[PDB]
């Protein structure tokens, strides 16, 4: 076959690249990283350099704290023996407290104490990273459309291990760190709610996430298609639109009888992948406060067949 | 001891003082949560039971 | 009615089947060979599963529901009440997605682009295929197949699951949800890197590429470039679904227990199965 | 002489300064402490 | 709150997806909108504004201030393609193919298009040129397989066009953007990267003959490549593979 | 005490203000949940037993 | 001098700004403190 | 308190506005629904049992 | 040992710092850890029976 | 025998010293974790027993 | 001389800062630890 | 002469403090053995 | 053998070394873990009967 | 000439000096394996 350009066939490199300055504090950036021949293969081979401010010392070391508490519980579930911690690692759970407690704070640290110590240090690392995505965007004088894209994401893991809970009345109900126990937590929870495939927000939460993988197959394969024209460098074509671009709307308006422009389709990118934890938040906030039964409920609502 | 104050000289105490809070904040609050979760030291639970208001 | 650049790409050619017989367009779908098939196939299972609905019963859009054949007709023909009309939109699907696929290259070919697009799409028919032929017929029953119905297919998802335990210890499926999870996190990520150079703060100039580079670098210590994001974003998506075809393909084929017996093989290795503690000691 | 380019003066009063909160932050500590062992001894 | 109807069925699960559906509409509607930026409004085929420009109207105008003094873009705004186009029509109806009234690589029509762009090079984030041929970059070097250099470049006709002289490499992403072949008669051509196949004993051009390099449109000056020339160079690379004789 | 001014020749005003206006909000939020989770401390429910509004 | 371009001058003065402030929100806090303690001991 | 007017120095009023604005309503929503979620408080219940509308 | 201080020429006394700094943090925590896991010297439990704070 | 100060011509001491601490530290945890999983080495259920720390 | 790009009287200088601050954390942590011993004997 | 640039000046001076290091580190690891061997023999 | 030396003519010394070192501890460890997993020459099992400290 | 520009005499030094690191190596394992040998034969 002819080059399909999904591997690069010949790497140069020369010297390494420092980033633009702007209105950032170049202190703050390391040194320039290795370069990895590996990486280069498929994207760029240069490693780092990166930025390490305030906050992003807050978010490392809380989250550092996180996965180090739940490290030493792991240590601990394994009788401290490397042999079992390795064998037993997808099967140990850090667990919130049990029903009994509410929301209280008074639960023994093996009866989800723990949990609590290490759920805050991870809000603590989320936050000041969401801080950190608004504030690297705003020393380069960019738009802020990745801090708030980041804010969906933080949506549904806020519903699933804060507000959810608060509003059920127990952390019980938040998700255990574990590898195996959050998917048993899954599907524990369709179970207890009824049939989730019949909450219409998880429904639509999976037509946005087929719709992400749909739409970036689309548009990988459409620029990969027109590379040979320059379109991967899109944002010269949105300010000075050349044969790549025109290329490529026609193919989708010939095919589908409509077409995106270079910017407009991260418009669509953007939506499409924000949407699922958009609505996947909504869909579980509603679960149990609003409808404990999804497949009754679906039958009321003219979607499933009457008993 | 006397001369630890060339410490400034070698770190920017912007990022030590950060680092710092950042620190003493995470640890204050480990210690607080360690403390509410042991029956014995959370004063809250001792409080209820010393006033009689665990009901 | 043509956009404003579009008229210098109209041109004769390209065509893989029908020469100039079919090369035209029809407002702004081009037509072609496969075109015509495209929709003859599209127009007949849409308006065989109205029919079927006519037969079922019910006019309410998310009821309607064509079941496949019961496993007692195993891989024969049905009556058409009976799973028959399943087949002949089965069928009818399978065409069209294939026309539509054909028809993509034959525009690919007229305006010059790379394959990539309808290379992408037999991933997708490839994976539906999987699971309405190549998993039924080594089962040995059409009635293994999905019922095309806007909640009963769930049903199928739901039932299909559970007859192995919990669905999340397919090992093959944990990979492909891997990948769909990152598929979503780096289009979100791309859509805003593009989005936020383009549309910088009020009043300020575009921001280039470099500050593209500049702002993944600082934020994560890695940029993978721009082409190769969008490497990325296709190997992604067409994991995701090779391992999903490839986690039901194997799904009663050569695996047949609780999914959830299977990491016991880890577990049970000889030089550890055997140490007290942990969890399974 | 140094990374930070402060001066020796400069070194000299920040640590001055710094060391007046520390002793400061410790000294409520210890009072913290005493009164919680006063109440309710750990040892 | 389950059970928690304000009339009939209307729960508050009800109330979200209802409002969900009114926010994906005005959602959908803002997108294609923005989407109408170029391209709009609608032709006929004699290129007079067609009767016909569909449900949604054109978005306000939106100004990018380019950097490095390029000026501004603002968007949508009159289009033109400021070319002549070499195609008539095939029939008085709408909705059939213009056939090529010439050569449709010289033309540069058809899979051999090609966009009037800014006859200027496309710049970094500093201000200079992004793509430079490697022997004027400063540090570069080729670090990782074979080396396409020295290599004689062979047509799909299976004849030897030339040999690569140059890698021509996009200084911040640090990747090889064309090969620069010497002719037979001693003068040179860009070909994309994208468009050549390299293997250990040649350099292979699926979409050219031998014959076709000559015409490969020239850069005007050796040292760098404006926009518009890598158009009329890439567009008709890529017409060769519709219009390159068997 | 006299010389603390000085840290304002450190950092940024609007930086600390901003990040002091965060953290004393999410630890009041903090301790008000703390007390409302507590049974012996919420205050809504200790009025609905003394005022005998429930039940 | 220093890091912000603020005089010692201008960070003088905006420390008495900004302690008056912290004297105002921790004496409202006291008196908070003092209420609830009037009315629910804990300790 | 008399030189707190120099926040407006530090501060754009307009970003303060807002978030000020958002804030207020956030809380002012929070606390209602805290209240009609609790059963002593909430005052639609409250007059249904007063006006004995229940039945 | 007296030459040890040109370990200063080879490493950068900030990366070290930092890595130190680190690294005794999590042993100390870790050890902590381990000791409140272990019922014959968690100091809490151990006054708490002392004491007869608990049950 | 002696020439083998010269394996510094060779490894940049940088590295050498990075992988070394690395490496002796995950070995002496690694050998303290193993006599902590093992009952007849674990230092502080031998001293319980010894000193009747529980029951 | 150097990697860092100190001189022997700065790496000298540091040095002995550096071991003044482990001799004194190790104090600490004898004196902690002969205090647990006391208290707790671990052999 | 090295790939480090080191000379063998340097490469000698480094060398014999890093060897001083490891006989005083295996020095407190013997002490350590033989204390532990004495409280409770392995073999 | 007299002209073995020639092989640091073909191999880079500092590529050998590295794989050479990781080599033998994985080799090491190897072994020593199989005789661990031996109940005949697992020392620490040996020492437990051999003193009967367990039970 | 050769593929680590080593010469002849610069692959006899470094040579020499390896072997007396096997030799040292192997010779600290003979030991290890005669003593291991007179404690717990496995022939
Ligand atoms: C906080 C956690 C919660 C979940 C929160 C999840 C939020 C997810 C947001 C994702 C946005 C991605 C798109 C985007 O462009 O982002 C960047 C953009 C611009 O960046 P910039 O730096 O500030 O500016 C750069 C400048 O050059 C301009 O750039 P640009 O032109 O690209 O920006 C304009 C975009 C941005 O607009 C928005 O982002 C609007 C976001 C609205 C989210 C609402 C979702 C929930 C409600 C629905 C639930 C429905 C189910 C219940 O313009 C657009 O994208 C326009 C979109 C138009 C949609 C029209 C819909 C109309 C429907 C009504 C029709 C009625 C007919 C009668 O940022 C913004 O403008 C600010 C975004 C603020 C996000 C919401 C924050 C939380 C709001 C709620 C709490 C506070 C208020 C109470
Ligand atoms: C038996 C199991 C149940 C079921 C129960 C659930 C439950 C329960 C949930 C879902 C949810 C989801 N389900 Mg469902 N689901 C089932 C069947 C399916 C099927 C299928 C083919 O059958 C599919 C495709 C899906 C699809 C999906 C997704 C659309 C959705 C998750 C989106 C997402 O990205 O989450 C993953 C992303 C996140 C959680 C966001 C994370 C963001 C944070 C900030 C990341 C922090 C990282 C941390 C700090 C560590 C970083 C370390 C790094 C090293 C740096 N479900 C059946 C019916 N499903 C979720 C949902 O939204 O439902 C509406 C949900 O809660
Ligand atoms: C819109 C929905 C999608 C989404 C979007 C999204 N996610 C995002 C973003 C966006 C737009 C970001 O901007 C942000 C980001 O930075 O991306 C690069 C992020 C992000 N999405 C992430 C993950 C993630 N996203 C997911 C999904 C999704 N992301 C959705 C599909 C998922 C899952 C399960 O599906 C995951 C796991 C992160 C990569 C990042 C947020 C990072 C963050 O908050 O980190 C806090 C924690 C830390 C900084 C460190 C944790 C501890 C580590 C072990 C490091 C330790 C370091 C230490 C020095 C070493 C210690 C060693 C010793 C222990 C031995
Ligand atoms: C392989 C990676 C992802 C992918 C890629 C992909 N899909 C693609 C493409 C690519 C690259 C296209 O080029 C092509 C396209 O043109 O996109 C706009 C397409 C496309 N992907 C589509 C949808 C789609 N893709 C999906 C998935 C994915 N597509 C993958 C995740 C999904 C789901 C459920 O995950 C859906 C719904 C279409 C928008 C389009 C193909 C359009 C097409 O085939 O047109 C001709 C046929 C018709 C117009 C209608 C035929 C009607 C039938 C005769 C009757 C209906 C039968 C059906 C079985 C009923 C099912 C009922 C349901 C309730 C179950
Ligand atoms: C694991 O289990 C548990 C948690 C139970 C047990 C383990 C606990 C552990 C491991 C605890 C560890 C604790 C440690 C190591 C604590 C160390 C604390 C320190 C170092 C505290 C120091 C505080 C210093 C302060 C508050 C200093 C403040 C300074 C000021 C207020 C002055 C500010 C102004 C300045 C500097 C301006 C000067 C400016 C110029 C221009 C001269
Ligand atoms: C689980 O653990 C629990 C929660 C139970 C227990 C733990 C508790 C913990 C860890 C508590 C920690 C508390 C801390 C550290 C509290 C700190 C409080 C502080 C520092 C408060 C400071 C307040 C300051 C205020 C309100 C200042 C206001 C100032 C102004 C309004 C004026 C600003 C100045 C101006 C406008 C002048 C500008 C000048 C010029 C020249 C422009
Ligand atoms: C599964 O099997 C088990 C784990 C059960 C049992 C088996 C365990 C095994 C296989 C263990 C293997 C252990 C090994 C191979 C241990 C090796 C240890 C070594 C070689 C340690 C070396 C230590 C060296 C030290 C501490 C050196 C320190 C040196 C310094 C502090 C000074 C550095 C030099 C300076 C500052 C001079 C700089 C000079 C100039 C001119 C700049
Ligand atoms: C049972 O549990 C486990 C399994 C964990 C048991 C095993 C435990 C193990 C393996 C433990 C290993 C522990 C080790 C290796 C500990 C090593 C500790 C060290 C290296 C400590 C060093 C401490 C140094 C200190 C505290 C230095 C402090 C310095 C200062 C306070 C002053 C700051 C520095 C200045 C001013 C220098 C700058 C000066 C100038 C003039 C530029
Ligand atoms: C269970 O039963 C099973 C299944 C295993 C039965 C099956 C058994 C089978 C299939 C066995 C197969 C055995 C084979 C194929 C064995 C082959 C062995 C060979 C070919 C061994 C060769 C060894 C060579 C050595 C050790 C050579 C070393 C050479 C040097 C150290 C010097 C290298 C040269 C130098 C340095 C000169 C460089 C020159 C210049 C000018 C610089
Ligand atoms: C499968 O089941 C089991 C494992 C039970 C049975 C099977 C066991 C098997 C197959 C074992 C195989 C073992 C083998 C092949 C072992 C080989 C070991 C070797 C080759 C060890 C060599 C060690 C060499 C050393 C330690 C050399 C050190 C050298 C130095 C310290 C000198 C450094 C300085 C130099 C080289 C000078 C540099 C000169 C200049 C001019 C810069
Ligand atoms: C090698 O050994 C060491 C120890 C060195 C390192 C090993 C580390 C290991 C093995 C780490 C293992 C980590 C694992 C398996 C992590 C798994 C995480 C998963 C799967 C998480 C999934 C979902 C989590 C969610 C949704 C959590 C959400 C949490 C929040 C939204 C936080 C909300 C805040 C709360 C509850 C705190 C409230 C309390 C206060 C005091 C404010
Ligand atoms: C991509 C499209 C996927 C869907 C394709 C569907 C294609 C279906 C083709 C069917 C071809 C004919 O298949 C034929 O069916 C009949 C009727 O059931 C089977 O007949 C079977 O059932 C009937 C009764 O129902 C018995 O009388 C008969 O003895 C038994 O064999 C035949 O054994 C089989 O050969
Ligand atoms: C089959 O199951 C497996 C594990 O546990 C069940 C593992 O822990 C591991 C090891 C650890 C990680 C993080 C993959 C592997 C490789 C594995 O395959
Ligand atoms: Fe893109």
């Amino acid at each position: 076959a002819e080059y399909q350009n999904i591997f690069s066939q010949v790497q140069v490199r020369g010297p390494a690249d420092l980033g633009m300055t702007e209105d950032v504090n170049l202190a703050n950036r390391s040194g320039v990283g290795p370069f990895s021949t590996l990486l280069g293969w498929f994207g760029n081979a240069q490693l780092g350099p990166i930025y390490l401010g305030s906050l992003g010392v807050l978010s490392l070391f809380s989250g550092l704290m996180w996965f180090f508490t739940i490290g030493i519980w792991f240590w601990y579930q394994a009788g401290w023996n490397p042999a079992v911690f390795l064998r037993d690692l997808f099967f140990f759970s850090l667990e919130p407290p049990a029903p009994e407690y509410g929301l209280s704070f008074a639960a023994p640290l093996k009866e989800g104490g723990l949990w609590l110590i290490a759920s805050f240090f991870m809000f603590v690392a989320v936050w000041s990273w969401w801080g950190r995505t608004y504030l690297r965007a705003q020393a380069l004088g960019m738009g802020k459309h990745t801090a708030w894209a980041f804010l969906s994401a933080i949506w549904l893991w806020m519903v699933l291990g804060f507000i959810r809970p608060i509003l059920m009345g127990s952390w019980s109900e938040a998700v255990p760190y574990g590898i195996f126990s959050h998917l048993d937590w899954t599907n524990n929870f369709s179970l207890v709610h009824g049939n989730l495939f019949y909450n219409p927000f998880h429904g639509l939460s999976i037509a946005f996430l087929y719709g992400s993988a749909l739409l970036f197959a689309m548009h990988g394969a459409t620029i990969l298609a027109v590379s040979r024209f320059g379109g991967e460098r899109e944002l010269e074509q949105i300010a000075d639109r050349g044969t790549a671009a025109e290329r490529a709307a026609l193919f989708w308006r010939w095919t589908m009888g409509f077409n995106a422009t270079m910017e407009g389709i991260h418009r669509w990118a953007i939506w499409m992948a924000v949407l699922v934890t958009l609505t996947g938040g909504i869909g579980i906030l509603l679960s149990g406060t609003v409808v404990d039964n999804w497949y009754v409920w679906g039958q009321n609502h003219g979607m499933a067949p009457l008993n | 001891m006397s001369k630890f104050y060339k410490i400034w000289m070698i770190f920017d105490p912007r990022r030590v003082f950060v680092a710092q809070g950042v620190f003493l904040f995470l640890l204050a609050v480990m210690i607080h949560l360690i403390l509410l979760s042991t029956p014995s030291y959370n004063w809250l639970e001792i409080s209820a039971a010393k006033y009689n208001r665990v009901a | 009615a043509l956009l404003s650049f579009e008229r210098k790409y109209r041109v004769p050619g390209g065509t893989l089947v029908g020469g100039n017989l079919f090369d035209f367009w029809v407002g702004p779908f081009y037509v072609g060979f496969f075109g015509v098939a495209t929709f003859f196939f599209a127009a007949l299972g849409i308006i065989l599963i109205a029919w079927s609905a006519v037969l079922q019963g019910t006019w309410n859009p998310q009821l309607i529901s064509v079941y496949p054949p019961a496993l007692e007709y195993g891989l024969g023909g049905a009556p058409l009440a009976k799973g028959g009309l399943w087949q002949i939109i089965t069928i009818c699907a399978t065409g069209a997605f294939v026309s539509w696929a054909l028809r993509e290259v034959e525009i690919c070919r007229k305006l010059g682009i790379g394959y990539h697009i309808p290379f992408a799409f037999a991933f997708a028919i490839l994976a539906y295929l999987t699971l309405v032929l190549f998993r039924p017929v080594m089962m040995g029953a059409w009635g293994y197949a999905f019922p095309y119905g806007i909640w009963t297919h769930l049903d199928w998802v739901s039932n299909t699951g559970y007859t192995y335990g919990n669905f999340h210890y397919n090992p093959a499926h944990m990979i492909a949800i891997s990948f769909f999870f990152t598929n979503a996190l780096a289009l979100a990520l791309h859509g805003a890197l593009v989005l936020s150079a383009a549309n910088p703060e009020k009043g300020k100039e575009m921001r280039t590429p470099d500050h593209e580079d500049t702002f993944f670098r600082d934020l994560v210590g890695y940029s993978i470039g721009t082409l190769g994001i969008h490497r990325l974003g296709l190997l992604l998506s067409l994991s995701a679904v090779f391992f999903s075809a490839l986690c039901m393909i194997i799904t009663g084929t050569i695996w047949f227990d609780q999914w959830v017996d299977w990491w016991q093989w880890w577990v049970k290795l000889p030089w550890w199965a055997n140490i007290p503690g942990g969890i399974n000691g | 002489l140094g990374y930070t380019g402060l001066t020796d003066e400069q070194a000299q009063e920040l640590h001055s300064v710094y060391m007046s909160g520390l002793w400061l932050f410790s000294a409520v500590a210890i009072v913290a402490h005493l009164a919680v062992y006063i109440w309710r001894p750990w040892f | 709150m389950v059970g928690v109807t304000a009339f009939g069925n209307f729960d508050l699960a009800s109330l979200a997806i209802y409002s969900f559906w009114i926010f994906l509409a005005g959602l959908i509607y803002y997108l294609q909108t923005e989407n109408m930026r170029e391209g709009y409004p609608l032709e006929n085929e004699d290129g007079t504004p067609a009767a016909n420009q569909g449900p949604f109207p054109l978005p306000k105008p939106k100004t990018f201030i380019l950097p490095h003094g390029r000026g501004t873009l603002t968007v949508p705004g009159p289009e033109s393609e400021d070319r002549p186009i070499a195609l008539a029509r095939t029939a008085v109806s709408e909705g059939f193919p213009h056939a090529p009234t010439g050569d449709p690589m010289k033309d540069g029509v058809g899979p051999a298009s090609w966009v009037a762009r800014r006859d200027l090079p496309e710049l970094d984030g500093h201000g200079h040129n992004k793509i430079k041929p490697m022997k004027a970059a400063a540090g570069f070097h080729v670090s990782a397989g074979k080396n396409p250099i020295g290599l004689p470049v062979r047509g799909c006709d299976l004849e030897i066009a030339g040999k690569v002289v140059d890698i021509w490499v996009d200084i911040p992403e640090q990747m090889a953007r064309f090969l620069e072949v010497e002719l037979k008669d001693g003068s040179t051509r860009l070909l994309p990267m994208q468009m050549v196949k390299v293997q250990s004993n040649r350099v292979h051009v699926n979409a050219l003959s031998s014959d076709l390099f000559a015409g490969i449109p020239t850069i005007k000056s050796p040292t760098e490549v404006t926009l518009l020339e890598e158009d009329k160079i890439c567009g008709y690379v890529a017409g060769g593979l519709m219009y390159a004789a068997p």
